[PDB]
């Protein structure tokens, strides 16, 4: 699976 | 058709029935409800799936739709799924407090968190003062500890006094602590065994480019990369703060940091069940983190 998680920017 | 649940807390069993669309949330609330818990940001249930895997449980999701292990009534473990940056301005409840000395003592006790033989005994002197109160000379006669199970078997085998040694030991700091409140005796204890660099720390079995073996650190302030034979002192450490965002690709695992300079760091699990896990526990610890600041 694909999953992104932000954290900061 | 209502479904019979059972829920176990560190001191507690709780029965409940619920309906066949009940969600994790609905029994969740339900569980804090009735322990009057207020503080429920940090807790979670844990629940084994049909292949016999310890899993937490999704509050969004039907609980009846994720594969709890078939079985009259389903069990859960209501525990603390994360941890406090620091107790004291934190945890403010009885209960909370309770609930979180318990979990963290059953840790140091199972040699989970690596704890010094000097300060095993000092946690061991809080929880003593937690259990009996105030020593008192008429009643805590010599032997009173030999029952109760204060250190960890690591501690025990590394310094080989008597039981009558440890206990002799314990009960001087015992002494020490007369006139705390059962409540405070918990709290200090929680107070010395936060400071312990193992103490809410979530490891995983992780792989660099390389091919060595590390373990990846998940905690309230960010992701950590020790090395296999030592879990006590980071080898690398991404503050919350120094990352950009992080994602992971089946079984690689990408932290992007905010830096021009610095590039990418990638490393991989095992399953991809260990990546959702991580990912989760990424997502949580962080938003957490920032309650503490904005929310």
């Amino acid at each position: 699976q694909k999953k992104k998680l932000v954290i900061n920017g | 058709k209502p479904i019979n649940v059972r829920v176990t807390t560190m001191d507690a069993e709780l029965e409940f029935a619920i309906q066949p669309n009940t969600t994790g949330k609905q029994l969740f609330d339900q569980v804090v409800k009735t322990v009057g818990l207020r503080e429920v940001w940090f807790f979670g249930l844990q629940y084994v799936d049909s292949k016999g895997y310890s899993t937490w449980l999704k509050l969004n999701k039907k609980v009846t739709q994720q594969d709890v292990k078939k079985e009259n009534p389903l069990q859960f473990k209501f525990r603390a799924k994360f941890f406090p940056e620091d107790v004291s301005e934190e945890l403010i409840q009885e209960i909370t407090q309770r609930l979180f000395f318990l979990q963290v003592k059953e840790a140091i006790l199972n040699d989970e968190i690596y704890c010094p033989p000097e300060t095993a005994v000092l946690l061991a002197s809080y929880a003593v003062q937690a259990k009996y109160g105030d020593y008192n000379k008429e009643i805590h006669k010599p032997g009173y500890l030999a029952n109760d199970r204060l250190l960890p078997q690591r501690v025990l085998e590394q310094h080989k006094l008597t039981k009558e040694q440890w206990e002799e030991r314990i009960q001087n700091w015992h002494e020490e602590h007369r006139g705390m409140l059962r409540e405070d005796s918990m709290m200090e204890y929680l107070k010395i065994a936060q400071d312990l660099e193992m103490y809410g720390v979530n490891y995983f079995e992780i792989k660099n480019k390389k091919g060595t073996e590390l373990w990846l650190g998940v905690d309230a302030l960010g992701l950590n990369i020790y090395e296999h034979d030592d879990k006590l002192t980071p080898k690398i450490g991404f503050p919350w703060s120094e990352i950009r965002n992080i994602s992971f690709n089946d079984k690689k695992f990408v932290i992007k940091p905010i830096d021009k300079k610095a590039p990418d760091f990638v490393f991989y699990a095992p399953r991809l069940r260990i990546n959702k896990r991580i990912l989760a526990l990424c997502m949580g610890n962080h938003e957490l983190y920032m309650r503490r600041r904005k929310p």
